[PDB]
């Protein structure tokens, strides 16, 4: 389903807007401040997840591993590097639909592995 | 477990002052503390106290 | 115990709270910084496990 | 012989880096002026060790009780770098770690 973000006009770094080519029947991108025509390569213009399932795992950051106020368990060894010590916590994201799932970060520098079980 | 001479029981079964819940809290356990009907909220970031 | 002994002999000589702060033993934690400290209550029971 | 004798005095008790000699001393300084002349007259030193373990400073009739704080934040290797050799021929006498703070 993808997620279409912003694209910028190379000539002035202003936001591009899509426009149908009514002669050759192709999708192009345009700028209101510049006569810059460039060809689209996605064919999708707008998307919106209404249920809005989103991967909290990705927004986890390896730096949380050093948080002193976080619970620690060697009962869940790291899946990547095998280091025993893991910090675990809940999603911490508001708008979480309905969940208490745990997310684990390895307590080893430069491993920085974040995983879910 | 309260004896017949227990003075909390004498004041509860008479109905003069107190309830069996007060005996429970004084002797056995106080219980859950709620604010706005829910358990204590996460006043700090994801925890109820720094401890 | 060095700090306790030196503090017990204060007012015989001038060892005081400011020395405890300067030596790096106590710290002035505030509410907005207290959100990231992990805080015990008694060293006799809450540091062993 | 080789023992730590490091002391850190404040601004108003700055002792002379050299022994007091009549050819190196001069009269330049005068409630306002009472703390000014005390810099170069009261400030050679004998750090007395007592039975309780603490020390004190004896630079005259007044005694300043000092504490030998063992601060492990400035582990400087104090040495007598006098210029005789290549560049500051430092003699390894004692590494300064404990700072004694004197006060009235
Ligand atoms: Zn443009
Ligand atoms: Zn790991």
């Amino acid at each position: 389903p993808g997620f279409v973000g912003i694209r910028f006009c190379q000539e002035c770094n202003n936001m591009l807007y899509p426009k149908e080519d009514k002669e050759n029947r192709i999708l192009l991108y345009a700028c209101r401040n510049c006569d810059y025509q460039q060809e689209a390569d996605n064919s999708c213009i707008y998307v919106n997840k209404i249920t809005h399932e989103v991967d909290e795992l990705t927004q986890i950051i390896a730096d949380v591993s050093q948080d002193p106020t976080l619970p620690r368990t060697e009962d869940h060894p790291c899946q990547k590097c095998g280091h025993k010590e893991a910090v675990f916590f809940q999603s911490h994201s508001a708008r979480a639909e309905d969940a208490m799932r745990l997310y684990y970060v390895c307590t080893a520098p430069h491993c920085g592995h974040r995983w879910t079980e | 477990s309260l004896s017949e001479y227990n003075n909390f029981k004498s004041m509860v079964v008479s109905g003069a002052k107190g309830s069996k819940i007060n005996i429970s809290q004084v002797i056995a356990v106080v219980g859950q503390q709620n604010v706005e009907g829910k358990r204590i909220p996460f006043g700090f970031k994801h925890r109820t106290l720094p401890h | 115990k060095r700090h306790i002994d030196q503090l017990k002999e204060r007012e015989y000589n001038n060892y005081s709270w400011q020395d405890l702060v300067a030596s790096g033993v106590v710290e002035y934690i505030d509410t907005l910084e207290e959100e990231t400290v992990m805080l015990a209550m008694t060293p006799d029971d809450l540091q062993e496990k | 012989g080789n023992d730590l004798y490091f002391v850190k005095l404040p601004n108003f008790l700055s002792v002379e880096p050299r022994p007091f000699d009549p050819q190196y001393y001069e009269d330049e300084f005068e409630e306002e002026g009472r703390t000014r002349l005390k810099l170069k007259v009261e400030n050679n030193a004998r750090i007395v060790k007592w039975s309780d373990g603490s020390m004190s400073l004896h630079l005259g009739n007044e005694v300043f009780d000092v504490y030998k704080a063992p601060l492990q934040g400035d582990h400087n290797h104090l040495f007598i770098r006098q210029g005789t050799g290549l560049q500051g021929q430092a003699v390894f006498k004692t590494k300064l770690t404990f700072r004694p703070h004197s006060t009235d």
